[PDB]
């Protein structure tokens, strides 16, 4: 069965030139000299729409900034400008083989800036929720790029974790973090010390927030 | 899925890719431009297109005696012979005599200013107001959009304001202090290629429009005659008629004659005046230019050049030499330049169409004269409003056709009376030739504009609007007898075109009526300025927030909002939201007690007028809320306060309810 | 001018049939073949099945995952394709695509969310969160089934800083999401809106 | 001749003119403009 | 098919008294070229003040897009023959 | 259960007005693609055919926009807005729904429209050199006709076939009228046995039938 | 640029073969299924084979009158077609092109000449036409293999209505056509037939 791969992310700067390349684990040429092959952009928020088909042959009604090319197993598609609106998902999704089960993981395209470090802040599980027989502690990462920053907890949990990241600011265009572990009432207190590590591209170490009420 | 289907549906996205670019490929190359709005001064009285068809239908001749206030020593410069310094044999040509008369006031142009004003520019200004208004468009709305203009015009060296007399005399700004004072940002350009410089300048316009890079474009031209100057010096070489006629198309022929003008047309393209609701008037559908190059003189025309500027631009509209039932000669009324324009149209129209149908030769130039730069894009006002129309109107002073040329062909035949335009099979189609003296040709191609409901709202508002009282009294005035001679027009219509194709002015008035027999008689006393029932005058604050006042006890009667509840559904669906929020702590329906239906009670009864007071109070607050008047404050008066408060975001309208309806009944 | 417009979403109970119109527009509906593309939340697209043309004989096929439970047809009169879901499961929560191809998707609609889940109407239990003793403090709302909630600080008045995150499903089949602020180093207050439940909590927020 | 490859030669077809036709457009917009010949006649005895 | 689009003004110039009237009127600045070098695509005169030539230019692209002109001239022409700028401005 | 296609066999034309050819066809040519599986190609004379329509509708790169195919199913019509000297030819709508195709069909003349001329028909006898060479060759000829398609025959005695070449030339550059001539060749001997080689002609503009008489031999 | 240039063509005697090249340019050669289709010289286009691309294979296809007789080829080493008949009949003659596309003849070579007849060079054998004592007088040439034949009137010097008719294949293969002009019932004219393989310049003044 074929397969195809592209970079997972790729940050963009409004007016740059950018290339989202994918290759596949076979030769897409068809015999008739066609690469069965598509280039698809979800926005944020709206529908998914058909940027390229054929490889190569761009879709009437797109903007002509994009463009595809490459071809056998190789392809790429490449932008003359980024804009605001540019940023999304772009699938290149494969028609020589069918039923295609999923388009892929896609390639998350954001706005590019200097990278910046998160200011971590690990708050305690307040003592309404606690009378109400549950605890709920809460990491918060702010203002932090690029994303992808993970974290762990040591009570090292890792089966009652859910994470949230919200969309990238419109201001400063930095992302925000907040997990969340929950415990039950008799869980909360059999462990004294809760730590939450993070890791970020833009820290030089786990920098670990320690909390001590048990 | 089979490969067949597969490559199917490509081929499907193929073509029809394939046809939206050939489709943009069309509407790139040559698209039909739309003209959505025209206006013209010229001689003879006229100051608007409907004025010029009324001079051309009428068969009139605007020629007539030189002005007198322009300071010319007119009776000290006419002798007989054809050679001598200062003097012409011309009596008489087309003259604008209100030339220097202009509304300063208007553009904010101060006394001093104006008098040291080309008066070219006053024209094209208060030419392009015009235009922009019978297009219906507000040209107060138009600042700041990507508004071309294109005009054409010459320096006719017209001459604490010194520095107006620099920028007020340069050809230069003819152009770009229109886009100036309206505040339009599309490029400003002047033309100047003599008699073909308006026609040539719609060309630029046309491409301007073609590119993406205007939406709309002011298209025309403007020709004044400060000094005598055109009449003295060029009447060396007999240049001029004797008797001051341009004789086109005639054996009479024995020269030309000049004559003062404006004219401009408001365009866009057919498309986007379609997408806008705009009325369409006629389509340019191509248009060409060249330039005659080796000539018999600088001075001099080509007939071969004609055919080919023709030629080009029939085939720029896609059209043929057939499908044109009509033509705008340019028709000097020279000797030598007659026959060479006549040639040029038998050769290039008149040779292969029906015996017929012969193509019909006209000049508005035989009616006003040689207008100048401004005449081509004149020429198109009047193939435009004929061909609204439906009748050609006849060329004057032709007593036979000339003899230079041979009309045995029988293909091109001169308007001698009128003809009747036939409206079948085809839509009518024109041309329009602006021939000039340094060459450059122009030919441009007209189509008739292709053919393209709601409700009545009840005593729709009539609006008005002026700069000073006596422009007020002025516009309605104008109004009523414009609708004097209109059978029957739709209220609501007249009603929506003056609340939003026009400009809102400093003193306003309104009508405000059920029946249409009391807006005639308004009108008329808004004219001579008598007050009148349903008559409404006021002067508008530039600066002001608005406040919302909401009383107390006082202001309630039976049936009070009854008719809202009928006629209004905005009201209706307030009223209702009012008392779903009031039947938690009241013992009756609200509409019941509003309707005044049998066993609800009555507003004597302390405890309901209360809360009756407050849902109509709130109801009608967010009825004006709903027509656009956001307040910027409210104050209330006792319990109309709380009806204040539910509008000021302070209290739901739960919590309004409840307090309104408990504080009533302790 | 081609249109495609979606409806029949909504909230179903599990093991429950469910039915999706997509009405089309300005184009032939017969030639073209209708598809159906499934998203979930996060998570990218997951093609769910197509049918053809009736002039290749109408027929369908589907995804394994979603065999024999799911069904599409098209009236051709009307012009509308119909996907009848049946015995919904709780991984079928998401925004269903109707698109315009079998193979390539030229056309897409604008999406409809069909969700999936037992639990029923709850209200926003809110707690607060002690500030660190560069100083974030927020709010926490959980048990809530519907969206859309909101949460205001001090009425709105509070807006530089305020980072309302996503709602996250925990495995009681619930949501919860976190509302937080960064103030710089008076009272903070937030307002949590709940429409469904109508429910107006307030909470102040303090060490 | 089966189907499936008799529509590919219809598809390459549509595709070389879909091409020829956006290049057409982008020619007929934005097409480069050489500048083949020059003159000149300025201030401070400059005739070329 | 040339086209001739210059930018220039009326600058006040002026037994012959038939070349007069053609040797001072604007419109034959671009004129006169396509009558001396016999061309015959459109010769316009552009007078848009100072940027009135490269406006031209513009022009004069959009003659070479459009086909109507296989070449152009875009230029401008700038001449005082009395001191009248240096006594207004 | 071959498709075949049928359309006019000639159709004048004038510098300017419109044209319309029409094909129809015995089946329906509109595949389960939703295509017409129709192409339209232009043979100008004495040139290498080009291809002006595809699957009906689509107008090939580099041809004229004045060309426009339309129909569907069975009937089909390429449309000429404004017919040249140069669009005269042979223009052939065939079919590739059913491969391979045996023959382009007869195609659709096209030439320019004039007033309809009839034949100034003319006759010679053989030569004396030709008969004592062993052979005999009457000739008759057609001069500044229209439309082409007059036809001859050659009453040897009191009808022929099969010793008989007709030759058109093509469309006067000038005048725009055809001009035909058969050579009808028996023998030395056949010459002399009847006295009487008469010619008919018949055409539109001939209101009877014109017939030109020998009377030797 | 798309080209398409054919060689290889001319005369040949019955029962031989040939081999027409067709050489393609401005294109991938190997994308394209290459087709032959051949016009008699008054009949309309024949369709006599094609042969499908590298990626399907390269089979070949032909016409029912010219199967096994013919043999489609190609080599996108060089980007040339080939079409190899063998066993030439006379009907054969005509003018064979070669084009790009299987199904959709796209794009058309400028076209060769073919012509399968056994007779040798011979030159013309003029006669004259008497037009009976608005007069219509000619000379006719026949009996001349290769072609052409140029027939000029007067060495040229008379234009104005002549017609010089197409040549026509006699029975025995040998062509045969007859050059006319009309004139005022009334100069001795004189028609010169110059045929350039056999070098043969016969004039013959044509009179009552």
């Amino acid at each position: 069965v074929v397969m195809t791969q592209s970079p997972l992310s790729l940050p963009v700067t409004p007016g740059e030139p950018a290339s989202i390349s994918c290759r596949s684990s076979q030769s897409l040429l068809h015999s008739n000299g066609y690469n069965y092959l598509d280039w698809y952009l979800q926005k944020p928020g709206q529908s998914p729409q058909l940027l390229i088909y054929l490889g190569s042959n761009r879709a009437s009604g797109v903007p002509d900034r994009f463009s595809g090319s490459g071809s056998g197993t190789d392809f790429t598609l490449k932008i003359s400008r980024v804009e605001a609106e540019d940023v999304g998902v772009y699938y290149c999704m494969q028609s020589l083989q069918t039923p295609r089960l999923t388009f892929g993981p896609g390639t998350k395209v954001d706005i590019k800036r200097t990278v910046a470090a998160p200011s971590v802040f690990i708050f305690p599980p307040s003592d309404e929720q606690l009378k109400s027989g549950t605890a709920s502690v809460v990491c918060l990462l702010n203002n932090f790029y690029p994303r992808g920053a993970k974290v762990q907890w040591k009570v090292l949990q890792s089966g009652n974790s859910q994470e949230s990241v919200t969309e990238q600011d419109s201001k400063d265009s930095t992302y925000s973090l907040s997990s969340t572990l929950t415990l039950s009432k008799a869980d909360y207190e059999k462990h004294k010390v809760y730590a939450c590590e993070v890791t970020h591209q833009g820290l030089s170490s786990p920098v670990t927030k320690s909390f001590n009420r048990g | 899925v089979t490969d067949s289907e597969k490559v199917a549906e490509y081929l499907r996205r193929a073509t029809l890719d394939l046809r939206a670019a050939r489709q943009r490929i069309r509407e790139l190359e040559s698209e039909p431009i739309a003209i959505i709005g025209m206006a013209c001064r010229l001689p003879g009285g006229v100051d608007s297109p409907e004025g010029l068809w009324e001079l051309v239908d009428s068969g009139t001749d605007a020629i007539a005696g030189f002005p007198l206030d322009r300071g010319w020593d007119v009776e000290g410069m006419y002798d007989p012979d054809a050679e001598a310094p200062g003097k012409t044999y011309v009596k008489e040509a087309g003259f604008l005599y209100d030339a220097g008369e202009f509304d300063a006031g208007f553009f904010g142009i101060s006394p001093r200013e104006a008098v040291s004003m080309d008066p070219q520019q006053r024209l094209m200004l208060e030419a392009s107001w015009e235009a922009f208004e019978r297009a219906g468009l507000d040209p107060a709305r138009q600042r700041g959009t990507a508004t071309g203009v294109f005009v054409g015009a010459t320096a006719t060296g017209y001459v604490g304001a010194e520095g107006f007399a620099i920028t007020g005399n340069m050809t230069a700004v003819t152009s770009g202090r229109i886009s100036y004072t309206l505040g339009l940002q599309g490029p400003a350009v002047t033309i100047d290629t003599a008699c073909s410089s308006s026609l040539v300048a719609l060309h630029l316009a046309c491409q301007s429009l073609r590119q993406g890079e205007c939406t709309t474009a002011l298209a025309g031209g403007v020709t004044v005659m400060p000094t005598p100057t055109a009449f003295t010096e060029f009447s060396r070489q007999r240049g001029l008629a004797p008797d001051g006629r341009c004789k086109s198309f005639a054996a009479a022929a024995d020269g030309t004659n000049w004559a003062e003008g404006v004219a401009v047309l408001v365009v866009e393209r057919l498309s986007d005046a379609r997408r806008n609701g705009h009325r369409v008037l006629a389509v340019v559908r191509g248009t060409a230019i060249n330039q005659d190059g080796a000539s018999n003189g600088l001075s001099a025309p080509n007939d071969l050049a004609q055919e080919r500027v023709i030629r080009s631009a029939l085939d720029n509209a896609g059209l043929t030499a057939s499908d044109v039932d009509a033509v705008e000669a340019h028709g000097t009324g020279t000797t030598l330049g007659d026959p060479i324009e006549a040639q040029a149209l038998l050769a290039a129209y008149g040779h292969e169409r029906p015996a017929h149908r012969p193509l019909r030769v006209g000049s508005l130039k035989s009616n006003i004269g040689h207008a100048g730069p401004a005449a081509g894009v004149a020429g198109v006002i009047k193939m435009v409003m004929a061909m609204r129309h439906g009748v050609l109107p006849r060329s004057l002073h032709i007593d036979e056709p000339t003899p230079q040329v041979d009309w045995s062909s029988g293909a091109v035949t001169l308007l001698t009376e009128p003809v009747d335009w036939p409206d079948s099979d085809r839509p009518r189609r024109a041309g329009v030739s602006a021939f000039g003296i340094s060459g450059t040709n122009a030919h441009v191609i007209l189509e008739q504009a292709p053919t393209q409901p709601a409700p009545p709202v009840p005593a729709a508002p009539w609006l008005l609007s002026a700069k000073t009282p006596a422009a007020l009294r002025a516009q309605a005035r104008r109004l009523h007898t414009h609708l004097a001679r209109h059978p029957h027009p739709d209220p609501t219509d007249i009603a929506h075109a003056l609340a939003t194709t026009r400009t809102p002015h400093e003193h306003r008035a309104a009508l405000v009526t059920d029946d249409h027999g009391t807006r005639g008689p308004a009108l008329a006393a808004l004219a001579e300025g008598a007050p009148d029932a349903c008559l409404i005058s006021g002067t508008a604050l530039s600066k002001g927030r608005t406040v919302f006042v909401f009383p107390g006890q006082g202001s309630q009667w039976t049936g009070m909002g009854r008719e809202l509840l009928h006629t209004s559904p905005e009201f209706a669906a307030y009223i209702a939201e009012c008392e779903t929020a009031l039947n938690d702590f009241v013992d009756w329906s609200l509409t019941d007690v509003l309707r005044g239906t049998e066993g609800a009670p009555g507003y004597d009864r302390v405890d309901v007028v209360q809360p009756a007071l407050f849902a109509v109070m709130v109801s009608l607050a967010r009825l004006w809320q709903h027509h656009g008047i956001h307040p910027d404050a409210v104050i209330g008066h006792s319990q109309g306060e709380i009806a204040a408060a539910h509008i000021a975001g302070a209290l739901s309208l739960q919590d309004a309810a409840r307090i309104v309806a408990l504080r009533s009944q302790a | 001018e081609v249109q495609l417009v979606q409806s029949g979403g909504g909230l179903v109970q599990p093991g429950r049939s469910l039915r999706l119109s997509c009405t089309a527009s300005g184009f032939t509906f017969g030639d073209y073949a209708m598809s159906w593309v499934r998203q979930a939340p996060g998570k990218g697209l997951e093609w769910v099945g197509f049918i053809r043309s009736k002039a290749y004989g109408g027929t369908t096929e589907y995804a394994a995952s979603v065999k024999g439970r799911f069904t599409i047809s098209r009236d051709d009169s009307k012009s509308i394709a119909y996907l009848q879901m049946n015995s919904l499961k709780t991984e079928d929560t998401a925004v269903y695509y109707c698109t315009r191809g079998g193979t390539l998707f030229d056309y897409w609609g604008q999406g409809t969310l069909v969700t999936v889940s037992s639990a029923s109407t709850k209200g926003p239990s809110v707690f607060p969160l002690a500030p660190s003793s560069t100083a974030a403090l927020g709010c926490l709302v959980k048990d809530y089934f519907p969206e859309p909630v909101t949460v205001s600080w001090n009425s709105g008045a509070l807006t530089s800083g305020v980072h309302t995150f996503p709602a996250v499903l925990q495995s009681s089949g619930l949501y919860s999401l976190s509302s937080v602020v960064t103030v710089p180093s008076q009272t903070y207050i937030c307002n949590v809106n709940h429409k469904p439940s109508n429910t107006k909590v307030d909470k102040k927020v303090e060490p």
